[PDB]
């Protein structure tokens, strides 16, 4: 060891990581799906297909 | 005489000192709820018979 | 307190907003006023020191008045209307009453004299939400009663606030009383614009809240109320005065910084209605502010004040204490500008 | 001034005509723009807590950026439906209103008269 | 952190731990007086935790790798200077007196930390509240000046008001030609300097100050140097006493949580340590704290916070 | 009307008994502050403004309206209740119980 | 010749209880620092 | 004279405004806005208010003011003050013998000088208060009103509680 | 308009003259911010009962119990005032001038 007290942060805490990641995960196939929901319903509003 | 004292007199130096003295004006309020609210007071006769805002 | 019974009262703050920003009954607006008030007093006697009574009792009083007025305006309101929709005021004896009760709620001069002194007496949390939290229901009624603000009225409170606001924070180096006086010429600024245009208000309010909500996390984190106490972050957190730095130079409404684009899309939208004095010396005025923000950069970042020898101690030490938001709010306050036609959102 | 346009429909963050529009890219610089502000303020939160500022929570900087960019898409889609909303009613407002708008008589050069000042 | 206000919410409260042996007790004495093993015998006895008494470098045993520090980066004073030149020029007496009471507010928020988590007892040697006992004796011999003690007296005033004194302090008498004769056994050349001026202040601000202030807020227990080597004698006392004074007796689950709130942030425990008041003994100039501190961020696991120092191998960092 | 005669009658019978106490017998020669009563007296103001919203009962029992006005009714006394269990709970009914 | 730092006669001018004494704001004296004034 | 009577006590209404808010000692204010109270009642009763009236006697003088001298004899135990009184004394004489001589008159608003009794409606309510309708429709239509009502004065309960421990 | 409406506008405006003049005591201050509270319910009662307008005789209760609660908040400060200086006198609370 190096510390003469454990620190808080000495490992990580894996909850946390695995909800963040999963979190931002989520975030960007949702932002995926809606964008491409978006341009497919633009362009059956303005029929460009 | 002239860029050591009087061009920074007239512009810079009364600037400042008016805005010193108008900041000590300002905050020499002696902290007294009695005198706020009577300058409450003085504010909405002001405004009503003097500036009439409310017409 | 308890942490339950501080749960309740904060939530009991936040309902008593949100029931003034949601309700179309005048009646319902001033409960929600009276409601945020009997909910924040223990939120600034959290210490229980005289210093916060006084500053409680001070606060109690105004926004006491404030809220009689208010009623008085609303009965006025209906003798000459039969109704109580939040909407124009159908009297202008009601809506000077009205105008005056919400800058009296607000702390616009000549109203502003309990502002530096409530500010002052409580602790940096609950100062952090009267500056901010407590400006969102007044400014929420302004919006809704603008077609019967009388023009002269509400501009007088503007460039008053300005004024005196920018002239009180040049004397003080308290920052609760630094931040007071930032926050009267910030509201008149607000004002100014509300006739005109009340989305620029909204924008305003929005980025004030933002850079004051930064600089009081600033204050929390760094556990500093005095400008020389402030001074003393170099040697123990060296990032804190850069952020303090950018975080005061945006309050200067310096560009390419975010708290620049209020004032200059105020300024857009004084003089498309043919106002060019107004928006000019309120510009100026706001150089007093800027004087006053770049005294505490100067004392916090730009120099290196002298230090105790009892801070080595601290340097052994990390900050534990939740800086919430800090970073997003560093970054939001300072680097926004290339994002500013996203003001429509407000629209 | 547009309040009681979105007062028929009220608190619709992007109400269904949005839709009509065509969404922001991806690689919209605006959106980089914010995914860069993300990014900052992940430093910033590595930089005051004494974190090795580039190396550390690596997961905590992607969701700031991802955080960031995921409100900012829907940000940028309000911005620019007001702004299209705004030009609409501009446009609207000009086609019922022709006695307000006037087609002016565009003239030549050779016609107008511009008074010459000399520097000399 | 680990203790909040989601914790006080979510059922731990300090009251179900806190026994009947869950007392902070305070062993007080001259210089030499022994009640250094007295209290670790009452810790061995009463089964509490014992804290020797904060030197100089008790916040470098508190943190990093727990070894001492060198002495430009913790307490920039000496003790043994102090003992040497007692009215020197560079101000190391004042300098010394306000690091150790800063050293000791970290020791009582560490001891309050220890009683207030876990209900398990704590002995000390010396607390914040028998501190000034050195200050007033250094004052009366001319070793500082007024406005060192003005001061002291300032930052004693906004920090020991925000905790809770302790359950017993036990003082030993020890007379000064007792603590000389111990001094001179010893072997301890600087501390033989110790003068008898100095030993008689310290003392009579014991008798005639500490003892009876501490008399209505706590149990004060005073015993001879004869009486103390008898351990048994002092914990048949101890267990028998009726705690009738003082504010633990009105402390309900809100004040411990906030008590605990306060005494685990150390930096807001020792935040009104380095007020700004320009007393030349303490305040440092730019350049050297500058220098200073820049060479204490190169020092090993100091650079970055504790879990986050490659080269004391800190593992996982791109995942913290 | 008759209401202000019988008030002025009684008013004017014990202002004349009063007269008659104070000048019949004339022709012969012959605190520190208590935090607890404080406490009770705002609770009383509190529990009152509580029954004038309980008072309209009697009336409120009339309407069409019966499942809201039951809630509602049920919902103001369980509000008085619940600040008399907060008033227990917190010591605040301790030394005049 | 190298920088120039503040000193402690620069920095006592920002721990006044204003920043520009006049004759009326004289006895003004600092807050204290927890903000906590005795109980009289 | 009796035409007159909501005029003549709105007049002693003013006259003990006059005299609680020239405040000559809490005492003395405690009970010029106790006989004010009354005479508002009164007043308030002579529009056909008889609830809100009676409101007025239990709740604001029978609750509050009780409160109001209760810690004000807790807490206690000129020329300013009379001077003030008889100013806001031959004010609201110079009202009234102004709206009296000329039957109108403009201070802010206009005001007519008739008896107060001409505003009134000439038909009846059936078997039915109106007023008596309007406050117990608190329970059916009031909801959202005694939803708002209801968490104030609980959080009123905790707020005394909080800022009177001192702790 | 009708002429009881001048008087209890009048009634308003006198005790609001005496809230914004304070002599000495915070209680007197109090029993001005109440008046205040008196006159707006007499007034609103008045013109509901007038208009006969039915749903809105519930909002001077409203309009009483709020501000009573007010009024206990009211009190209940100044008891702290008063248990530090002694008296509740305005002069005392002006710690916060700097
Ligand atoms: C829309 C408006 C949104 C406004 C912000 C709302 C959230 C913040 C306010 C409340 C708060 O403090 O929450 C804690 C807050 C963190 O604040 P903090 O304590 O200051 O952060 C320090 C460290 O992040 C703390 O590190 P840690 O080690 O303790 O844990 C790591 C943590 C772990 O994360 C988690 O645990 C998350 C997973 C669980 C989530 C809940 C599941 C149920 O990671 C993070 O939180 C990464 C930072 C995330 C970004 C924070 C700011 C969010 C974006 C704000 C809007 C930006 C707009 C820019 C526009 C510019 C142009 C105008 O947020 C989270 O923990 C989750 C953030 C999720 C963001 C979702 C965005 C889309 C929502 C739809
Ligand atoms: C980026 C900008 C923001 C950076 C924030 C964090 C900075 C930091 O901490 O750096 C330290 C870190 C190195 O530090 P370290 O050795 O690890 O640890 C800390 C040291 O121990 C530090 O040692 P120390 O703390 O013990 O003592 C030295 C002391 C030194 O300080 C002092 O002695 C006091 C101050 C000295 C005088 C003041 C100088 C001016 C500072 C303020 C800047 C003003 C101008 C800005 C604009 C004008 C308007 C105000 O303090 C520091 O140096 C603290 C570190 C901070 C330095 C830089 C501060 C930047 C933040 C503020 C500016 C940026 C945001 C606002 C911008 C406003 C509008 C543009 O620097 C970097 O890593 C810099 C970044 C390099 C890589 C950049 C890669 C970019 C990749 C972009 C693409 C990927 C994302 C894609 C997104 C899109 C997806 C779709
Ligand atoms: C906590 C909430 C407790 C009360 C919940 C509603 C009780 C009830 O009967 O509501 C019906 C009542 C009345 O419904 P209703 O069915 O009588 O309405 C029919 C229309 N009238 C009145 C003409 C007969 O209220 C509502 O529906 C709307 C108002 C309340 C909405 C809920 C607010 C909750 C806020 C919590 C924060
Ligand atoms: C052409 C432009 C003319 C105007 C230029 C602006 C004013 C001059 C330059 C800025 C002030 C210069 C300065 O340093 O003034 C010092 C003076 C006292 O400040 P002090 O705190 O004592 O100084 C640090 C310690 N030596 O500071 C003061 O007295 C206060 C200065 C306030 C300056 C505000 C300027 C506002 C302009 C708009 C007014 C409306
Ligand atoms: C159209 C607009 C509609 C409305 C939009 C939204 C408006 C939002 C207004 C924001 C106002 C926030 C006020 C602060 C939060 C409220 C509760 C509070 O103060 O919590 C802080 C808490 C208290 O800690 P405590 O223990 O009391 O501290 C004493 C020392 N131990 O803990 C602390 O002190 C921790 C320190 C950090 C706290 C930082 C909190 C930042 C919150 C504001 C973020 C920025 C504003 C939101 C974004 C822009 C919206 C306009
Ligand atoms: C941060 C973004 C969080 C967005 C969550 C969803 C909010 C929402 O749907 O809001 C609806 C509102 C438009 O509603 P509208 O009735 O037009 O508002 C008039 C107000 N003057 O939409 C908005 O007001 C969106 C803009 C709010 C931006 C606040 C922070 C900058
Ligand atoms: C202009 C707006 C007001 C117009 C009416 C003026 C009424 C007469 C009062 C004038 C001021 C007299 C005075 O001495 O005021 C100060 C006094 C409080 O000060 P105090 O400490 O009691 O006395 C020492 C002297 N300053 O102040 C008071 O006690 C004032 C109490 C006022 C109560 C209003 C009574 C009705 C007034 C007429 C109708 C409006
Ligand atoms: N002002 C002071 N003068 C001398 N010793 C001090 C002073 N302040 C604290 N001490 C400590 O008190 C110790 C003497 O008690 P003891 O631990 O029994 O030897 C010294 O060794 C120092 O660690």
């Amino acid at each position: 060891k190096f510390y003469i007290q454990e620190p808080p942060h000495g490992s990580p805490n894996w909850l946390k990581v695995g909800l963040t990641l999963g979190t931002s995960a989520f975030l960007w196939i949702y932002l995926i799906k809606q964008h491409n929901e978006d341009v497919l319903e633009y362009k059956r509003r303005n029929g460009l297909e | 005489l002239l860029d050591l004292i009087w061009l920074e007199t007239i512009l810079p130096k009364t600037i400042s000192l008016a805005q010193m003295k108008m900041s000590t004006t300002i905050t020499s309020q002696k902290g007294l709820i009695k005198l706020y609210f009577l300058s409450f007071l003085i504010t909405i006769l002001i405004s009503t018979t003097l500036l009439n805002f409310h017409e | 307190m308890n942490p339950i019974i501080l749960i309740i009262i904060l939530m009991t703050v936040m309902l008593g907003t949100i029931i003034v920003m949601i309700s179309t009954h005048w009646l319902l607006i001033w409960i929600g006023f009276e409601m945020n008030m009997l909910a924040i007093i223990p939120i600034m006697m959290k210490k229980h020191n005289p210093r916060a009574t006084e500053a409680s009792t001070k606060y109690f009083l105004t926004q006491s008045t404030a809220s009689m007025l208010l009623m008085m305006a609303i009965i006025i309101n209906l003798m000459f209307s039969g109704q109580w929709t939040v909407m124009k005021l159908f009297n202008p004896m009601a809506s000077m009453l009205m105008t005056m009760a919400l800058a009296m709620k607000l702390g616009m001069a000549p109203f502003h004299f309990w502002v530096p002194e409530v500010t002052q007496g409580i602790p940096l949390s609950s100062g952090l939400i009267l500056l901010t939290w407590q400006k969102l229901a007044p400014m929420s009624v302004l919006y809704q009663i603008l077609p019967s603000i009388n023009l002269d009225l509400i501009l007088t409170l503007s460039i008053l606030s300005i004024t005196i606001g920018g002239w009180g924070g040049l004397n003080q180096t308290q920052l609760r009383k630094i931040m007071a006086y930032s926050s009267i010429a910030h509201m008149g600024w607000m004002t100014a614009v509300l006739l005109y245009n009340p989305t620029m208000t909204l924008l305003n309010l929005i980025i004030y809240i933002i850079m004051t909500s930064t600089m009081f996390t600033l204050f929390m984190a760094n556990s500093t109320t005095t400008t020389l106490s402030l001074s003393h972050t170099w040697n123990k957190a060296p990032i804190m005065t850069i952020l303090v730095l950018i975080t005061l130079l945006s309050m200067g409404g310096l560009p390419p910084l975010s708290g620049f684009m209020p004032k200059w899309m105020i300024i857009q939208e004084m003089t498309k209605n043919d106002s060019i004095i107004l928006p000019t010396l309120m510009a100026i005025t706001a150089l007093l502010n800027l004087y006053f923000y770049m005294r505490l950069t100067y004392s916090t970042a730009l120099t290196m004040f002298p230090s105790t020898n009892n801070m080595k101690m601290k340097w052994q030490f990390p900050t534990t204490k939740r800086m919430t938001l800090l970073p997003t709010m560093t970054v939001l306050s300072t680097m926004l500008l290339p994002l500013t036609p996203i003001l429509s959102i407000l629209e | 001034m547009m309040t009681g346009r979105q007062a028929r429909a009220p608190l619709q963050f992007l109400p269904d005509e949005a839709r009509s529009l065509p969404p922001p890219k991806l690689t919209d610089p605006r959106l980089a723009y914010i995914g860069f502000l993300g990014y900052c303020s992940g430093l910033i939160d590595n930089a005051i807590r004494r974190r090795p500022v580039l190396s550390a929570g690596l997961h905590r900087q992607f969701l700031y950026i991802t955080s960031f960019v995921f409100v900012g898409y829907y940000l940028l889609k309000r911005q620019d439906y007001m702004y299209a909303v705004r030009d609409h009613d501009m446009f609207s407002y000009i086609k019922s209103h022709p006695e307000d708008f006037p087609e002016k008589d565009k003239k030549t050069y050779r016609e107008v008269f511009e008074e010459f000042h000399p520097v000399r | 952190l680990q203790y909040g206000p989601l914790a006080y919410i979510l059922g731990e409260k300090t009251t179900k731990k806190m026994t009947e042996n869950s007392k902070l007790i305070t062993v007080d004495g001259n210089i030499c007086s022994g009640k250094s093993k007295l209290a670790k015998e009452v810790a061995e006895k009463l089964g509490l935790k014992h804290f020797p008494e904060a030197g100089i470098h008790y916040a470098d045993s508190t943190t990093g790798d727990g070894k001492p520090l060198p002495v430009r980066f913790s307490g920039n004073c000496s003790l043994e200077k102090f003992y040497d030149d007692p009215k020197s020029n560079d101000g190391n007496s004042y300098r010394l007196q306000a690091w150790l009471y800063a050293s000791r507010l970290l020791q009582y928020a560490d001891a309050l930390e220890h009683l207030l988590s876990t209900g398990q007892g704590v002995v000390l040697e010396r607390s914040i509240y028998s501190d000034f006992v050195f200050l007033e004796a250094m004052y009366r011999q001319g070793f500082i000046r007024k406005q060192c003690v003005d001061h002291y007296n300032q930052v004693k005033k906004v920090t020991v008001c925000e905790y809770l004194p302790p359950h017993v302090v036990i003082y030993v008498d020890v007379p000064v030609s007792e603590v000389q004769s111990r001094i001179q056994k010893k072997g301890n050349p600087h501390e033989m300097k110790i003068t008898s001026a100095y030993l008689q202040d310290i003392e009579n601000v014991y008798k005639g100050t500490f003892l009876p202030e501490m008399s209505e807020k706590c149990e004060v227990l005073q015993y001879s140097a004869w009486e103390a080597e008898d351990a048994e004698k002092v914990v048949e006392d101890i267990q028998y006493l009726k705690y009738d004074k003082g504010p633990w007796l009105d402390q309900d689950d809100r004040k411990l949580h906030n008590l605990r709130m306060l005494v685990q942030d150390k930096l807001e425990v020792l935040n009104y340590t380095s007020i700004p008041v320009f007393l030349p003994e303490v305040t440092i100039g730019a350049h050297q704290s500058d220098r200073v501190f820049q060479e204490f961020t190169e020092l090993p696991g100091r650079k970055y916070r504790a879990g986050y120092n490659e080269d004391v191998g800190d593992k996982w960092i791109w995942l913290k | 009307m008759n209401l202000m005669i019988t008030l002025l009658t009684n008013f004017t019978l014990a202002t004349l008994l009063v007269t008659i106490a104070f000048w019949l017998p004339q022709l012969n020669v012959y605190l520190p502050f208590s935090m607890k009563f404080f406490l009770v007296a705002i609770t009383f103001l509190l529990f009152d403004l509580e029954i004038a919203l309980l008072l309209p009962l009697p009336w409120a029992s009339q309407t069409t309206n019966l499942n809201t006005m039951l809630t509602m009714a049920l919902l103001l006394i369980f509000l008085l209740a619940v600040s008399l269990a907060y008033e227990w709970t917190q010591k605040g009914l301790e030394w005049t119980e | 010749a190298r920088q120039w730092q503040p000193d402690v006669e620069w920095a006592e001018q920002y721990g006044g209880a204003v920043m520009y004494p006049t004759k009326e704001t004289a006895h003004w004296k600092p807050p204290p620092w927890n903000d906590v004034d005795p109980p009289k | 004279m009796m035409t007159y009577i909501v005029f003549i006590l709105s007049i002693i209404f003013v006259m003990g405004f006059v005299g609680f808010s020239s405040k000559p000692s809490p005492i003395y204010g405690g009970l010029g806005l106790i006989v004010s109270g009354g005479v508002g009642c009164g007043i308030v009763l002579n529009f056909g208010g008889s609830f809100l009236g009676l409101m007025v006697f239990l709740i604001y003088l029978g609750g509050m003011m009780v409160v109001f001298g209760y810690t004000t004899a807790m807490a206690t135990e000129n020329k300013v003050v009379l001077g003030t009184f008889i100013t806001g004394l031959l004010m609201e004489f110079l009202m009234v013998y102004y709206v009296l001589k000329d039957k109108e008159v403009e201070i802010v608003f206009k005001f007519n000088g008739m008896g107060d009794w001409v505003i009134y409606d000439t038909g009846d309510s059936g078997f039915f208060s109106e007023e008596a309708m309007g406050i117990a429709a608190l329970y059916s239509y009031g909801t959202w009103l005694v939803i708002v009502t209801g968490w104030s004065l609980l959080i009123g309960v905790v707020v005394i509680m909080e800022i009177t421990r001192g702790n | 308009m009708s002429l009881v409406y001048m008087n209890i506008m009048m009634a308003f405006t006198v005790s609001l003259t005496g809230l914004l003049m304070y002599r000495s005591h915070l209680m007197s201050s109090l029993l001005c911010l109440e008046g205040m509270m008196l006159s707006l319910f007499i007034l609103a009662t008045l013109m509901i009962l007038n208009s006969h307008f039915t749903l809105a005789s519930m909002m001077p209760i409203i309009l009483l119990v709020f501000a009573a609660c007010e009024a206990a908040l009211g009190l209940s400060l100044l008891v702290m005032v008063s248990n530090t200086y002694g008296t509740d006198y305005v002069q005392n609370l002006n710690l916060l001038q700097c």
